Parts: C-alpha cells; sequence; structure tokens
C-alpha cells in the first residue's frame, strides 16, 4: 500500500460520529456548546457544567445512544484558562459499538453535580478528581480523599504543585515515631527544556494574537 | 543636630500637577544654586510621579514636603521656608 | 599509571585526591578509595600513529558497527597528527 | 444569565489557603512573568511564544557523598505556562505570590533589501559574497 | 572553616551542618539521642563501636547516606581512638558502666578511658572535646562511679584545656535505668526505699534536654573550656519521686524501710550475676545519694534551652509498666507529688 | 462577574455559622481522641491547637471559601473520629521534630541566603 | 574583610550610560559564606544599634524610589532636561584646558580585557591577553569537541 507507515483512517466512521454529533447537538440545545470529531475518529462533546447530570442522563438512556458505561473520569489542569479545571467523561455504548466524550470546565471554586446518580462507577472516580485536583462535587456520598496519606496538604496533580511535594518522612528516634519534614533532595530533580524552538506541526499553527 | 544636607526634588516631566515646580526651576533654580553652591539640589525627575520635596538633615533624617500641584511661586516659598533654618 | 598523593592517597586519572584538612577522607578509612588504574589517558599514548598515503583517512574504531561512527580526519597539516575525536587514534601523512 | 442561588462574591479571589503551601513559600518567593527569549544559539522562534511562571532560585549546595546539587526548595523546577499576559499575572495573585512582569520584546522588523549589497554610493557596498 | 566545612542547607538531613562529630560509646541511651540530633542537622558522626554490629543497627537510619560512618574501636588502645578522631571537629565522650565488667572497673571506663581519649583528640588536633561526668561526682563519696567521675573530668580537664564538660544530675526517658530501675522493683515483694527515702532529694533531667543542651553547647562559641551542670527544673524528695512513678504506672505501692548495711548486701547478691545485673551496690549508694545544688557552675537554662519537668514527660517511660487495667489511662490523671524547693 | 454561585453558603454570615459547629465538632472529642490515641500531650494543648488551627484561617473574607475549609475540616475530623490517622498522622499538627525557624534578620542573615 | 555577592548572585538595579535601570536575577547563590551585598550593611548596622528601616529586597527598592524614582522605572529611559540651567551653571566658575593629549586608557585590544576585579581574576581571559601581546604561537590546544 501506498502508506505501509501512516495510519490507515476511516471515513465512515468519521460520517456516522458526525451524523451523531449533529443529532445529540440538536437533541439538548442548552448544554451543548461545540462539538467535533478528531482525526481519529473520537467524538468530544463540550456542555455547560450545569448540563453534567441532563446530558449524561440522555446518554446513558436514551435508546439511540445506550451509553451504559462510563470508562474513566478525569480532568486536565489548564492554568491559561479562567476555569483551570476540565472535567472530562469517557462513555462507552456496548449495543451501538462507539465511545463518546463528554467534557466540562469548573474553576477552583466551584461545586458540580456528582454523576453518582446517573453512573455508579463515578463514586470512586470522583474522590480521585477531588483528592488530585480539588474539585469539589455536591450531592457525592463519601467525597473524601482516596488516595494522598491522611492529613495532606495540597492537591497534587495540580500544575502548581510541584512534583517533589513539600513535606517528606523519616523515622525520629527521638519521638520514636515517623514524622513528617520539609523536603530536602539528595539531589535535585535536574529539569530539561528540551523543546526545539522550531515549528513542527504547521496544522495547528495558532494563529496570531 | 539637622543642618540641611541635601534636598531633593521629584517631579514629573509632563503631568500637569508637576507643571508648576517646572516653570520654577527653568528659571529660580539657577539663582539659588548660586546661593547654595555646596547644598546638593537634587532634581531625580520621572514620569507620572506626585511631586515632591525631599530634605535630608543631618543625622539621617528626611521631611516629606510634597508640593503637588504648586505653582512657582509657590515651589520656590516651600524652598526657601524650608532653608529658612540653617540647622 | 597512578601518582599517590602526599598525604598518601591515590590519584584517579581525573586528578582527583582529597586534601590533607579535608574532613570527607573518613570514609576511606577501614575501606579502599576505589580507583582505576588503566588511565585511559596513558594508554592512547602508546598506540603507534599510523601513516596511510591519502589526504583524508576514515576512522571507525574498527568492528565496524561495534566501533564509534564513522569519520573522516584531514591529514593535511604537516605539522602534527590528525586524531579521531572518538576513539583518539591518531593518524599521518608520512611526508605526504 | 444563571439563576443559581448568584450571591455578590466582588472580593479577589483567594484560593492560596486551599492550595496546602506552607507559609513560607507563599510571600517570600517572588515570581516572574516573561516571554523567554529565543536561545542565541539556535535561530527559531517557536520557543518565544508563551508567557512563562517561575520562581526566584535559592541555596544549591554540594552533597558530602559524591556531590549532586542538592536543594530544600520545592519551589524551584515548577515553570507554568500561559497563553497571555493577563492569565499569567492573574493566576500570581489569586495563588498569592508577590510578582513582577516583564513585557514581551517583540524583534522590531527590519527592511533588507538585497540591492544593497551592491551600492553606487552608499557604504553598505559589501566587499565579498 | 574548611571549604568542605561551611554549613550549608536549611538544617536538614541533607543539610550541611558542618560539624564531624566522634560521639564515643553512641551505642546507649544518650548516645542515641545525641546522633539523633546530630542526624537531623546534617553532621557527618563518626560513631566509633565494640559491641556487635548489630546493636548499633538502630543507630543507622539517622542520617543522610554516608553521614554515619560506624567504626571498630577498643577501650585499651590508643590506635583505635587515634584511627576514629583523626577526622574530627568535636569529640563528644559518652564512655560509661554503672557496673564493674570483669574487664571494665570504674576506675578503667571513667577515668583511664576518658584519659586516652582527651589526650589523642589534642593530638589530632580537634578543635571541642565534650566531657560527660555525673553531677554528684566527688572524690570521697564511697560510690565508687561518682568518686571515679571526680578523678576523671579533673584530669580530662588537665589533658584538654578547652574541653566543656557536662554534669547532668540524672536523666530519665525511654530506656534510662532510673524511672525504669524503680518501676521494675514491683518484682522484688515491695519497694525497699533506703530509711524509707525521707532524705534523698533528686532533681531529675530529661534526656532530650540533654541532648540538645549537649548539641547548643558544640555550636555555641563560649562552651570552650566551661563545666556545665545539667538538672530538671523541678526538684523531688526521694520517697514523693517513686510515688509519682507508681502512680503514674498504676502499680500497687509498698515502702519497706530496709537498712543501709542490709541494702550494701543484697546489692552485692545481685552483683554476682555474669549478665547485665540488675543492680549493684555502688547503684544503691547513688540512689541513696542526693544530688547536691552547684549554683556557681552554668545551668542547663544557659545553653539556650528549657528544662522539661518530669510530671510533663512521665507516661512516655511508665505506659509501658502499665498493665491493661491502665494501659489507655491519661496524662493528668496523677498529679505531680510534693516539690522540695529547689 | 463578580457574581458566582455558591458552595454551600449564601453569605459569611452562615459560612460563618458552618465554622462554629465544626469548631464544636471539634473541641468535644479532643479528649476523646488523645485518650483513643495515646497520645502523649496532655488534652489541653490539644484543645487550643484545634483553635490555633481554627485561628491562623482568618483572613478569609470569601463564602465560597470558606465552605472549602469547612467540608475539608470536616473530613479531617472524620479521619480522626474513625481512627483513620495514627499517632504520626495526629503528631503530624504538633511541628515537633524540626527545630525552631528564627524570625529575626539577624539570624536569617546569619544561617543562609534565605529571603 | 565581608564576602559579598556577585553579580550573579544577586537581584541587583543597575543602570546604564543611557539613564535605563535594568535588574538582575539571581543566576546561583553566593559561595560559602558570602551574602548579599544589602542585607550585610542592614545587618550591620542592626548590630551597631542604628538599625535601617527597609528589611527585604522589596523594602530597600522601595527606599531605592524614595532616592530617586526613576531607579524602579525598569527597561525605561527616564528623559531628562534642563540642559541650558546645567550649561548656565557651568558658565560660573573658570578652568582652564591643558596641553596633555586627550589619551583614552585603552588605546588597543591588549588593554580591554583586564579592567575589573572579576575579569582579573579570570583565567579564559588571562590567555586572551597573553594572546594579542604575542604571536599565535602562544595560544593553541589540542581542540577537538
Ligand atoms: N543518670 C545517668 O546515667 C547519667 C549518666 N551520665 C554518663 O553518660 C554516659 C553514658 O550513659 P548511658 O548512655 O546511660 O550508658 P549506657 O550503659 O546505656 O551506654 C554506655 C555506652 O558506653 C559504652 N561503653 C561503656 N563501657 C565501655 C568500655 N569499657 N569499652 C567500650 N565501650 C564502653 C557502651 O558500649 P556498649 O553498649 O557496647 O556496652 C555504650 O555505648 C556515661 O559516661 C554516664 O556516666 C552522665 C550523667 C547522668
Ligand atoms: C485532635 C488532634 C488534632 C488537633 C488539631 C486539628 C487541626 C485542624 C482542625 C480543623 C481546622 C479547620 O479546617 C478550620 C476551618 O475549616 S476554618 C477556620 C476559621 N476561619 C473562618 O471561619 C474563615 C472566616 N473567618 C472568620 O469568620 C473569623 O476569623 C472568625 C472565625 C474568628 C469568626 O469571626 P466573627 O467573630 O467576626
Ligand atoms: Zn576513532
Amino acid at each position: 500500500d501506498t502508506r505501509p507507515t501512516i495510519r490507515p483512517r476511516n471515513d465512515v466512521v468519521h460520517k456516522q460520529l458526525s451524523a451523531f454529533g449533529q443529532y445529540v447537538a440538536e437533541i439538548l440545545p442548552k448544554y451543548v456548546q461545540q462539538v467535533q470529531v478528531s482525526c481519529f475518529n473520537e467524538l468530544e462533546i463540550f456542555i455547560h457544567p450545569d448540563g453534567v447530570i441532563p446530558v449524561l442522563t440522555f446518554l446513558r438512556d436514551h435508546t439511540n445512544a445506550q451509553f451504559k458505561s462510563l470508562a474513566d473520569l478525569t480532568a486536565v489542569d489548564v492554568p491559561t484558562r479562567q476555569n483551570r479545571f476540565e472535567i472530562v467523561y469517557n462513555l462507552l455504548s456496548l449495543r451501538f459499538n462507539s465511545q463518546i466524550r463528554v467534557k466540562t470546565y469548573t474553576d477552583e471554586l466551584t461545586p458540580i453535580e456528582s454523576s453518582v446518580t446517573v453512573y455508579k462507577a463515578a463514586n470512586w472516580y470522583e474522590r480521585e478528581i477531588w483528592d488530585m485536583f480539588g474539585v469539589f462535587f455536591a450531592n457525592h456520598p463519601d467525597l473524601r480523599r482516596i488516595l494522598t496519606g491522611y492529613g495532606f496538604e495540597g492537591h497534587p496533580f495540580r500544575k502548581d504543585f510541584p512534583l517533589s511535594g513539600y513535606v517528606e518522612l523519616r523515622y525520629d528516634d527521638e519521638v520514636k515515631r515517623v514524622v513528617a519534614e520539609p523536603v530536602e533532595l539528595a539531589q535535585e530533580f535536574r529539569k530539561f527544556d528540551l523543546n526545539s524552538p522550531w515549528e513542527a506541526f504547521p496544522a495547528y499553527r495558532q494563529p496570531p494574537e | 543636630k539637622l543642618g540641611l544636607r541635601e534636598i531633593r526634588i521629584h517631579l514629573c516631566q509632563r503631568s500637569p500637577g508637576s507643571q508648576g515646580v517646572r516653570d520654577f526651576i527653568e528659571k529660580r533654580y539657577v539663582e539659588l544654586k548660586k546661593a547654595n553652591p555646596d547644598l546638593p539640589i537634587l532634581i531625580r525627575e520621572c514620569s507620572d510621579v506626585q511631586p515632591k520635596l525631599w530634605a535630608r538633615y543631618a543625622f539621617g533624617q528626611e521631611k516629606n514636603v510634597s508640593l503637588n500641584n504648586f505653582s512657582a511661586d509657590q515651589v520656590t516659598r516651600t524652598l526657601e521656608n524650608v532653608l529658612s533654618g540653617k540647622a | 599509571g597512578v601518582r599517590t598523593s602526599p598525604t598518601g592517597e591515590k590519584v584517579t586519572h581525573t586528578g582527583q585526591a582529597y586534601d590533607d584538612g579535608d574532613y570527607r577522607r573518613v570514609r576511606f578509612s577501614d575501606r579502599q578509595k576505589e580507583v582505576n588504574e588503566n588511565f585511559a589517558i596513558d594508554l592512547i599514548a602508546e598506540q603507534p600513529v599510523s601513516e596511510v598515503g591519502s589526504r583524508v583517512i576514515s576512522c571507525d574504531g574498527g568492528g565496524g558497527a561495534l566501533g564509534h561512527p564513522r569519520v573522516y580526519i584531514n591529514l593535511d597539516k604537516e605539522t602534527k597528527t590528525g586524531t579521531c575525536g572518538y576513539c583518539g587514534l591518531q593518524f599521518r601523512q608520512p611526508h605526504h | 444569565t444563571q439563576d443559581t442561588q448568584l450571591i455578590a462574591v466582588d472580593e479577589k479571589l483567594d484560593i492560596t489557603t486551599l492550595t496546602g503551601v506552607p507559609e513560607e513559600h507563599i510571600k517570600t518567593r517572588k515570581v516572574r512573568i516573561f516571554v523567554p527569549a529565543r536561545n542565541n544559539m539556535q535561530s527559531g522562534v517557536n520557543n518565544t511564544k508563551k508567557w512563562k511562571m517561575e520562581f526566584d532560585t535559592r541555596e544549591r549546595w554540594e552533597n558530602p557523598l559524591m556531590g549532586w546539587s542538592s536543594t530544600a526548595d520545592p519551589l524551584s523546577n515548577l515553570v507554568l505556562t500561559f497563553s497571555t499576559k493577563e492569565d499569567a499575572v492573574a493566576f500570581a495573585e489569586k495563588n498569592g505570590w508577590s510578582f513582577d512582569v516583564e513585557e514581551r520584546k517583540v524583534p522590531k522588523p527590519k527592511s533588507k533589501s538585497y540591492g544593497a549589497n551592491f551600492s553606487w554610493n552608499k557604504r553598505t557596498r559589501v566587499s565579498t559574497k | 572553616l574548611h571549604h568542605a566545612l561551611i554549613p550549608h542547607g536549611k538544617g536538614g538531613r541533607s543539610s550541611v551542618s558542618g560539624i564531624v562529630a566522634t560521639v564515643f560509646g553512641a551505642t546507649g541511651f544518650l548516645g542515641r539521642y545525641v546522633v539523633n540530633h546530630l542526624g537531623r542537622m546534617g553532621s557527618q558522626v563518626i560513631v566509633p563501636y565494640r559491641c556487635e554490629p548489630y546493636d548499633t543497627m538502630h543507630l543507622r537510619p539517622m542520617g543522610d547516606l554516608g553521614q554515619i560512618i560506624f567504626m571498630e574501636w577498643n577501650g585499651k588502645d590508643k590506635d583505635s581512638i587515634r584511627k576514629v578522631v583523626e577526622h574530627s571537629n568535636v569529640v563528644i565522650n559518652l564512655v560509661g558502666r554503672e557496673w564493674e565488667t570483669k574487664n571494665f572497673d570504674f576506675e578503667d571506663v571513667f577515668v583511664k578511658i576518658p584519659h586516652a581519649i582527651a589526650q589523642v583528640s589534642k593530638e589530632a588536633g580537634v578543635e571541642k572535646l565534650i566531657h560527660i561526668s555525673h553531677l554528684n561526682a566527688d572524690i570521697k563519696s564511697p560510690s565508687r562511679y561518682l568518686r571515679s567521675k571526680a578523678v576523671g573530668e579533673k584530669e580530662v580537664r588537665a589533658a584538654f584545656p578547652e574541653a566543656t564538660i557536662i554534669k547532668p544530675s540524672d536523666i530519665f526517658g525511654r530506656e534510662d535505668r532510673f524511672l525504669n530501675y524503680f518501676a521494675s522493683m514491683r518484682w522484688f515483694g515491695g519497694v525497699p526505699l533506703i530509711s524509707l527515702g525521707k532524705e534523698t532529694v533528686k532533681q531529675p533531667v530529661y534526656i532530650v534536654d540533654v541532648s540538645k543542651g549537649i548539641i547548643n553547647a558544640i555550636k555555641d562559641p563560649d562552651a570552650k573550656g566551661k563545666t556545665f551542670a545539667f538538672v530538671g527544673p523541678n526538684r523531688y524528695l526521694l520517697f514523693d519521686l517513686v510515688q509519682y512513678i507508681f502512680a503514674v504506672a498504676y502499680r500497687p505501692f509498698l515502702p519497706y524501710p530496709l537498712p543501709h548495711f542490709a541494702y550494701r548486701w543484697v546489692g552485692r547478691l545481685f552483683e554476682v550475676s555474669p549478665f547485665e545485673p540488675w543492680t549493684t551496690r555502688d547503684k544503691v549508694e547513688r540512689v541513696h545519694m542526693s544530688d547536691m545544688t552547684l549554683p556557681h557552675l552554668p545551668g542547663l537554662e544557659d545553653l539556650g534551652i528549657q528544662a522539661t519537668p518530669l510530671e510533663l514527660k512521665a507516661i512516655e517511660v511508665l505506659r509501658r509498666h502499665r498493665t491493661y487495667r491502665w494501659l489507655t489511662s491519661e496524662m493528668e490523671d496523677v498529679k505531680p507529688a510534693k516539690t522540695v524547693n529547689i | 462577574g463578580t457574581s458566582v454561585k455558591p458552595i454551600f453558603s449564601r453569605d459569611m454570615n452562615e459560612a460563618k455559622r458552618r465554622v462554629r459547629e465544626l469548631y464544636r465538632a471539634w473541641y468535644r472529642e479532643v479528649p476523646n481522641t488523645v485518650h483513643l490515641f495515646q497520645l502523649d500531650i496532655s488534652v489541653k494543648q490539644g484543645r487550643d491547637k484545634v483553635r490555633e488551627m481554627f485561628m491562623k484561617n482568618a483572613h478569609v473574607t470569601d463564602p465560597r471559601v470558606v465552605d472549602l475549609l469547612v467540608i475539608k475540616g470536616k473530613m479531617e475530623l472524620e479521619e480522626t473520629i474513625n481512627v483513620w490517622k495514627q499517632r504520626t498522622h495526629i503528631m503530624r499538627f504538633f511541628h515537633e521534630t524540626e527545630a525552631p525557624r528564627p524570625t529575626d534578620f539577624l539570624s536569617k542573615f546569619y544561617v543562609g541566603h534565605d529571603p | 574583610i565581608l564576602p559579598g555577592a556577585a553579580y550573579t548572585e544577586k537581584s541587583a538595579t543597575y543602570v546604564n550610560t543611557e539613564g535605563r535601570a535594568q535588574q538582575t536575577k539571581v543566576a546561583v547563590t553566593p559561595p560559602g559564606l558570602a551574602r548579599e551585598d544589602w542585607k550585610i550593611i542592614r545587618a550591620l548596622s542592626e548590630i551597631a544599634g542604628m538599625t535601617l528601616p527597609y528589611d527585604t529586597l522589596d523594602q530597600v527598592r522601595s527606599r531605592l524610589e524614595e532616592v530617586s524614582p526613576n531607579l524602579v522605572r525598569y527597561d525605561d529611559v527616564e528623559g531628562a532636561n534642563y540642559f541650558q540651567q546645567a550649561n548656565e551653571l557651568s558658565k560660573l566658575v573658570n578652568q582652564q584646558l591643558l596641553a596633555d593629549p586627550l589619551v583614552p586608557p585603552q588605546l588597543t585590544i591588549k588593554d580591554f580585557y583586564m579592567t575589573d576585579s572579576i575579569s582579573r581574576a579570570s583565567q579564559t581571559m588571562a590567555k586572551c591577553v597573553k594572546a594579542v601581546t604575542e604571536g599565535i604561537q602562544a595560544v593553541e590546544e589540542p581542540s577537538i569537541c
């Protein structure tokens, strides 16, 4: 084939995903702000934060969507935006053999309606989002830290949280108990600025401001 | 001891609030310097600054007379007021 | 070879040797200060200077793929020899 | 355009008490907002298009052992990227960090003409090509 | 200071404190704490040991990699002492033994060993030698422990002039043989206080306070040549002190009065044990002897430290001795005993 | 821009209300927590440490923020009640092992380049 | 002798000959026990009793603003004026010229290199002045990588 290295691209899936994207957009124009199909046939739906519950319920219950499995629930921390956190939902439809992406936005101080009602799988995913990033979710049953140690300060996955953290641990013999101290690395993490100053992909050349 | 050590004038280049001191300095400053050649009158100007006068007295003391919107005659009358006392 | 320091400690090929007043020496007591003896700075000198009747040469360190990347040395300056940067072997044009 | 029990929250965002940063690393640190200059060794410009946030350097001693560059300041390798100065300068005091901002240096346009290389009168005529 | 001894960091494990300690006999009660306090600040402590390396294992995780160096030394060997103190800034002496071993009596371990340590340290060229001796050190006290200590500190003073000498009164801590010793006396029927312990007056001092006192002495520039005396804030009568111990331990109290000569006999009886003796005759004299106040010598407070009362850190030692009936009792249940004016 | 929907509290008054009983829920069990975890420290220094932690978070003047610490303190109370934090986690609040960092400019100049 | 901080070891404020007041940043902390220059003087004043007001870099920079407001306007040339007034004052007093020709201290390359303390203590700079003084034969190394 003329493209033995380039990954083949499917247009039929692109058309089916695009048609469904318009379908969902017309169904709930109250929350669906923009929708796009990526080059590698993946659909993303951009909803308003208030539409977290209604949009998910429609995708879960509609006969023409039947997205009945929350694959994962994560957020991407982008400090340059007004709402730095960007909650992302990934759903899979077993009946129609397709996956969808539903993404919202949220600043530091704003609660999001927990999707525990629609997807009981979200319950533990919600705690991770709050623990790693700090996004609080209202109506969550048992919202608490899930991964970080007890009495942990801050939210690690935030881009403004240092990788090495603020506190290390040590067994102090004077108190005969493991204690916490300010971090002091034997060798500091050698940061590597390895971004070439030459443009990589002209396709994503952001127009000048 | 509070004998006069230095006088600092901070004036804006184009602000109308510092217009009066500009009128003073083009005319009367030279005559003042002939009167007190030893005195270090400082005219460190700037942009968008409230026209103020600093007078450094001995033993490290500094008064902060502010000549905001003062006219040229007003600026001069403030000056001789500050240096009226030799100490 | 290895030169001993005045304080009585072997000096590494990098020239490292602890000062007499340096406290960071108690580590070596009841142990041994690891130093290599085959000083690469010396051993490369014993290699004979190859003589080839060509303006330029190609050195790969021997072994083809097992050596260093192939470089070309310009043996034009008759004043001195041309040495491969990777391995250090010298070359010289015989009276050009 | 959203009736969600809206209340007046005029006061500036002060999330500092929630980020968990200790007291020391929240005042005595002076962050810098700047557009990084191009690496003068190179000529590309694709690294001078995003505002960067960085923290002032601190002590960096040498280990009693083999001697790496130890440190005790966690906010040493933290570099943040912002697409606009206003977003960058807003992230500083929202997190409660004293900042100084350096304006972007735009290379001024320079008129270049090949014909000037061979000028009848002007001293810009070159002696080699 | 040497080019490699300039202090660096923020006092943490990886921070370079700049002091190369040589804590002698660190495999013990105070040796454990002083190494730890030196370990936190990042000080290369050259810890010599004569015991099994296993008994020094607890010492390893108190300093950054390469900081704590273990060396083998012998008391009756100048070469071993020289080897450990050849590269050092400060040498800490903590060798001691409450009983007389077959190969080591009070004379050997409180005068002979401190003499060799002090003499070799001066020849080596160290800056400060911190030597420790009992507060009750006296040349005429019958207890050879106090008698040997008094001779040693005078000798160490002669050999090393600017050698700070510490005179702690009586340490108490997790493994102190002072609070534990009295708490362990429940097994032997009742507690046989000598003359009911109505005359002996003691001034126990917290072990952590002594440890930080030593460290502050190291960094202090005025400690050169001084002779400190470490005492606790309060001062306790022996009978009431043992009352506080057994009340905090919630154990039955049987104040048996026992004649002094008889006590010297039972101390002899317990001395026969080849292993660690429960108590010796010299130990009986020490608990019977009081801690005289020496206001002329500088106190603990002068080393920028605040003393910790025993009634504040009492449950630390006696929580273990409490049975299950009292393993969970609070701290303030038992109030401090009688406090004779200090 | 100046208006954004709240967490739990509509203004400072009810936000302060949710602080009070949180302090109430923190006062009562401190002797119980000390008993539960075999705290070396007495009850008294437990109570003011709760007070001091509540005190340091006083400059907050935003209803949304105060809700966040209020709910965060609730989890901290929850973690302490059902023995989720051990002695080491509790003793973490009492900064014991670390030496006091002096506050005078002279001492800082003596020890390092710390601003 | 009081060890100070080099220009790469402090966040200073240097003013060029054109009037622009730019600032440097701490590239690496001073070696050994050497501290920042302004903190040394401020600490010295505290010991001597006459403690200075400013205690932080922002404070001393604010004090710098009070003495001269143009020392804080970073990367901004504050244009001066009143040349005529300076000219009139120079008309006062009379100092006469001399016959000594205007000879700059540095006429050739060799004395451009060895000027300041950092340059004088430099090793790579010593090779340069060595190179320009004598011929090429005194400067060469087996330079390959
Ligand atoms: N109340 C008190 O007990 C007070 C004690 N002091 C002094 O403090 C010092 C240490 O006390 P403490 O830690 O409780 O004592 P320990 O018996 O608990 O520890 C003594 C230390 O000295 C070592 N040591 C003792 N004798 C010898 C010897 N002959 N050869 C080699 N090493 C030896 C021990 O080694 P190993 O562990 O292998 O036996 C151990 O490291 C002593 O000098 C003591 O007199 C001062 C004031 C008060
Ligand atoms: Zn080669």
